[PDB]
RNA sequence: GAGCCCGGUACGUGAAAACCCGACGUCUGUCUUGAUGGUGUUCCCGAGUAGCAGCGGGCCCGUGGAAUCUGCUGUGAAUCUGCCGGGACCACCCGGUAAGCCUGAAUACUUCCCAGUGACCGAUAGCGGAUUAGUACCGUGAGGGAAUGGUGAAAAGUACCCCGGGAGGGGAGUGAAAGAGUACCUGAAACCGUGCGCUUACAAUCCGUCAGAGCCCUCGACGUGUCGUGGGGUGAUGGCGUGCCUUUUGAAGAAUGAGCCUGCGAGUCAGGGACAUGUCGCGAGGUUAACCCGGGUGGGGUAGCCGCAGCGAAAGCGAGUCUGAAUA
RNA sequence: GGCGUCUGGGGGGAACGCGGGGAAGUGAAACAUCUCAGUACCCGUAGGAAGAGAAAACAAAAUGUGAUUCCGUGAGUAGUGG
C-alpha cells in the first residue's frame, strides 16, 4: 500500500490518495513487458512497401529470341530477375505486422510497470496544472519544474480537461495521454508520471470491480 | 530495406589482394584468380611446415656423415656408439659442431669408438 | 487458407482415446467360398496401425 | 528503475534462423535437398507411394453411418460434485455451469464414477442407475426431468 | 544541425458569384360523403401458367431412391373441404398463400481531385518513364520499346598575355579550394603508360611454397663503419607440388561452364491452417472472432473453438461398453 | 409506304455490378469422366453504386423465428466423388 499526496499549482497540498495494493505491488516480468511493447510497435508500423515481381512488370511476355542456333543463353522474358529492369523475386509486399497479445498479459504488463515506478517514487498526482480556462504553457512548465527535474515525463489528463493538454503539449519532453488509452510503451519511456486525480479514480474504479 | 552489397565484398577483396603482392600475372590483380592460388599457397605452406623437419634432418645427417667419414667412421656406428654411451646431443648440434669445431666432434667420435662393442657383427 | 482433409484417410482411419490409430483388415469381402473360417476370423475386428505408417497417416488425417 | 533499453526476452526464447543457400559453411549449394531428383527441383506429395495402391486405397472403409440426429449428451461425474459442493444441496444445469464442469448450451447427463457422501438435490436430463443408487444411499433427490 | 531569420504551423479569420445540404413559405395534391363492429349463403383471390413425361443446367449432390430452383419442346388443372412446400412417395399435422410491380441503409471500387503517413526505393533501384519517354529506334502491321540525374554558397563560366590555323594548354586572375573549369561533388577496380631499386639471353616454369646466397631501403644499440630477439621489397639456386566449380563408382583431366572488372541476380509472404519443440501469461480451465468505442498500439464484445469419459456400425449404454446364448 | 413537324438515341471511359456465352495449358506422376474455372476472354446493358428484397420462407411439435444483403462461426464438418 502506497500513499500519494495531491499537489496544487499555487503551492499547497489538498489531500492524499491510498493507492491499491494489488495493482501496484505486482512484480514485473521483463519478458512479458518486452513482448507487449514489441507488439505495440509492430502494430504501429505500417506495411507500405510493395514491389513488382516478374508478373506485374511491363512487357516481357514474348520469348525475345530463339532457343537454339543463336550462340547465347536461353531466355524466356526480358523482365526476369537476372536482367536489369527485371522483376523482384522475393520482395517486400504489403502486409500486416500486428500480433494478438492477450488482455491478461497486457494488463499484467501495465500493472507491473506502474509498480516499477511506484516503488521508486516516480508516480506523482495533481488536481490540475492551470488556473481557470486560459492555457499558458509557462504555468505548466514552472509547475513541472516545482514537481520534477528529469528530462522526460508522462501526463495523464482526461478528455474534458483540455486546457492541461493544450498547455503541456508543446513541451520538448512531455507526451500526453488519456487514461482510456493507457498503455505501456508510453509509461516505460518516461521517468516520472503525473496522474490527475479524476484519472486515478476512473482507472481504479474501472479496473477493480 | 534494400541493402547494397559493396562494402561487405570489398573487405575480403582487399584482404586477398594484399596477400598476393609478389605473384606474377593474373594471380596479382584479380580476385577470382588470386583466391585459388591462395588456397594452393596456404596448403603448400602447411605441407612444407610439416616436412622441413625431415629436410633439415637430412641435411644435418649428410654433414655429420661426411665429417665422420673423413675421420674414418660411419654414421650408423657413430650413432650406435653415442646411444650406447648415453650421450644426448642431437643432430642439429652435432652438425653445428662439425661446421664450427671439428676437434670436439673428433673427441665425440673417439668416445663412440671406445664405447662400441668389440665384434659389431656378433649375434648379440 | 485452411488445410483440407483427406477423405479416404478419414473414412478408413479413426483415433481412440489415447491417440492410437485404428484400421480394419483385408481379404474379407468376396471369395469366401474357400477361405477357412479361422482365416475369416483373424480378419475381423480392428487393428492398431503399424509404426512405419503412423506418421504418414497423421499427415493425411490432420492436413 | 526500468527503461526501454532494459528489456530483454528470456534466454532460449529467440533463435537464429537457418538462412540456407548463402554459404558453403552452413548450408550451401543444396540447401538440404541433396542432389538431383523430384525432391530437389520441387517437392513431392504425401499421398503418393510410387505407384502401388496406397494404404488409403487398399484398406477397407469403416463400417456404417452416423445417424445425423444423434443426441450427444454432456456428462458430469459425481466426483466433481463432491469436489465442488461441500455444503451439498440443489444442483442444476446453471449450478454446474457456475463451477465450470460443463458447457453453456449443454444437454446434460449424470454418472456415478466417484465417491458420494455429500447430499445433493441434483437436476439433470437423464441419469444412470449407478447415480440413482448412489443418491439413494447418500439420501438425496435424483429428480430428473 | 535555426522554437526566436524566412516560408508556415497551434489558433482564429474570410465569399460578390456559382454549386451541394436541409430549412422554410409557394406550388402540388390527398382524406374529408365517416367508421367500428355484426349475421346466413352464391361470387373473386394474378393461366397456356403450376403440375406430369423427354433431353439439359446449377444447387454439398458426377442419374442416383434424388426433393426444392430452373431452360426448349409436347401435353395441360382447379379458387379456400383450393393449392405449394417440411430431401423420393403416401395419410395426419405444421408453415405459407406463387405465376403483377417498385423499395432506401449497412456492402464493393477509383480514371481524376485535395491534405498527409511511411522501421518503402533513392538514378543498373523506384511507375516502362527524376533527364524531349510510350519519345528515339525496330516492325508493313497489331505490336514491342530503350539510354543519359549532382559544378559551386552566387557564374564571380578564366578579362589580359604567350605557343598554335584552330582544338587545347601555360602564366595572370575570380574563388575558402580550379587535387570545383561549363568533358565539371567525391572519383574504386579492370585497363594505359612515365620514372626509381632488384632480377632476367645454357634454359623445360598450374607459375607457386619451404630453405636461401647476393644487392637495395628502413628502425635501434653502437662508433670513423657496425651486428640485431629485427621488419620489409627483389629474390640466384635446391627440394616438394597434376587449375576452380558442377556431376561422376572415378576428372589435373584431351567431360561441361567461365575473357577481365564493377554493379544486379535464387527457400520468401500470407493464414487464430497442421505436426513437433523452446519461451511467456493463466491454470481445470484457457481464448475471443466480426463488431462498437478509441487522434495511437487500449477497453468491451460469449456467438464460437479446444480440454474436462469413452465403447459401439447404430439404437444405445456408461468407468464401463461391443460382439456372444455366456462373468468366457 | 410517301411528305412535314416535335422529342429522344447514336460514341468514350480506370476499376467495381447484373443476365448470357465460355476455353486450354495445368493436377490426377498417363488420361477421356472430373479439376484448373463457369476463371481468362467475348457479348448486351447500367449505376453512383449495382443486383436481391417483402415470404406459395425456415423450423420442429420448442407455444419458436419473422424482408433482403454483406461480414464472424458452424466447417474444411454432415456429405459428394473414376
Amino acid at each position: 500500500t502506497l500513499k500519494v499526496d495531491v499537489k496544487t499549482p499555487a503551492g499547497k497540498t489538498d489531500g492524499s490518495v491510498e493507492l491499491p495494493a494489488e495493482l501496484f505491488d505486482v512484480e514485473p516480468n521483463i519478458a512479458l513487458m518486452h513482448q507487449v511493447v514489441t507488439a505495440q510497435l509492430a502494430a504501429k508500423r505500417q506495411g507500405t512497401h510493395s514491389t513488382k515481381t516478374r508478373g506485374e512488370v511491363s512487357g516481357g511476355g514474348k520469348k525475345p529470341y530463339r532457343q537454339k542456333g543463336t550462340g547465347r543463353a536461353r531466355q524466356g522474358s526480358t523482365r526476369a530477375p537476372q536482367f536489369t529492369g527485371g522483376g523482384t523475386v522475393h520482395g517486400p509486399k504489403p502486409r500486416d505486422y500486428s500480433q494478438r497479445t492477450p488482455k491478461k498479459m497486457i494488463a499484467a504488463a501495465l500493472r507491473g510497470a506502474l509498480s516499477d515506478r511506484a516503488r521508486n517514487d516516480r508516480i506523482h498526482a495533481v488536481t490540475e496544472l492551470v488556473e481557470g480556462q486560459t492555457p499558458s504553457t509557462k504555468s505548466a512548465k514552472t509547475f513541472l519544474g516545482t514537481l520534477t527535474e528529469n528530462k522526460k515525463v508522462l501526463v495523464v489528463i482526461g478528455r474534458t480537461d483540455e486546457v492541461g493538454a493544450k498547455s503541456v503539449r508543446n513541451l520538448p519532453g512531455v507526451h500526453v495521454i488519456s487514461p482510456d488509452q493507457l498503455n505501456t510503451y508510453d509509461v516505460l519511456n518516461a521517468d516520472d508520471v503525473v496522474f490527475s486525480v479524476e484519472a486515478l479514480n476512473a482507472y481504479i474504479s474501472a479496473n477493480s470491480k | 530495406a534494400r541493402v547494397k552489397r559493396a562494402l561487405n565484398a570489398q573487405k575480403k577483396r582487399r584482404t586477398v589482394l594484399k596477400a598476393s603482392k609478389g605473384y606474377r600475372g593474373q594471380r596479382s590483380r584479380l580476385y577470382r584468380k588470386a583466391k585459388e592460388q591462395q588456397l594452393h599457397s596456404l596448403t603448400y605452406a602447411y605441407r612444407d611446415r610439416r616436412a622441413r623437419k625431415g629436410e633439415f634432418r637430412k641435411l644435418w645427417i649428410s654433414r655429420i656423415n661426411a665429417a665422420a667419414r673423413a675421420n674414418d667412421i660411419t654414421y650408423n656406428r657413430l650413432i650406435q656408439g653415442l646411444k650406447a654411451a648415453g650421450v644426448e646431443v642431437d643432430r642439429k648440434n652435432l652438425a653445428e659442431l662439425a661446421v664450427s669445431d671439428p676437434a670436439a666432434f673428433t673427441a665425440l667420435v673417439d668416445v663412440a669408438r671406445a664405447a662400441l662393442p668389440e665384434d659389431v657383427n656378433a649375434p648379440s | 487458407p485452411k488445410a483440407k482433409t483427406h477423405s479416404g484417410a478419414s473414412k478408413r482411419f479413426r483415433r481412440t482415446g489415447t491417440g492410437k490409430i485404428v484400421r480394419q483388415k483385408a481379404n474379407r469381402r468376396h471369395l469366401l467360398e474357400h477361405k477357412p473360417t479361422k482365416r475369416t476370423r483373424r480378419l475381423d475386428g480392428r487393428t492398431t496401425v503399424s509404426a512405419a505408417d503412423n506418421s504418414r497417416i497423421n499427415k493425411l488425417l490432420n492436413g | 528503475v526500468i527503461k526501454l533499453h532494459d528489456l530483454k526476452p528470456a534466454p532460449g526464447e529467440k533463435k537464429a534462423k537457418t538462412r540456407v543457400g548463402r554459404g558453403e559453411g552452413s548450408k550451401g549449394k543444396t540447401a538440404g535437398r541433396g542432389t538431383k531428383g523430384t525432391k530437389a527441383r520441387k517437392n513431392v506429395p504425401v499421398m503418393f507411394e510410387g505407384g502401388q495402391m496406397p494404404i488409403h486405397m487398399r484398406l477397407p472403409k469403416l463400417k456404417g453411418f452416423k445417424n445425423r440426429f444423434r443426441t450427444e449428451y454432456q456428462v458430469v461425474n459425481v466426483g466433481d460434485i463432491n469436489k465442488a459442493f461441500p455444503q451439498g444441496g440443489t444442483v442444476g444445469v446453471d449450478e454446474l455451469v457456475a463451477k465450470g464442469l460443463v458447457r453453456k448450451n449443454s444437454l446434460v447427463k449424470v454418472l456415478g464414477d466417484g465417491k458420494l457422501t455429500v447430499k445433493v438435490d441434483v437436476t439433470a436430463n437423464k441419469f444412470s442407475g449407478s447415480a440413482r443408487e448412489a443418491i439413494t444411499a447418500a439420501g438425496g433427490s435424483a429428480t430428473e426431468l
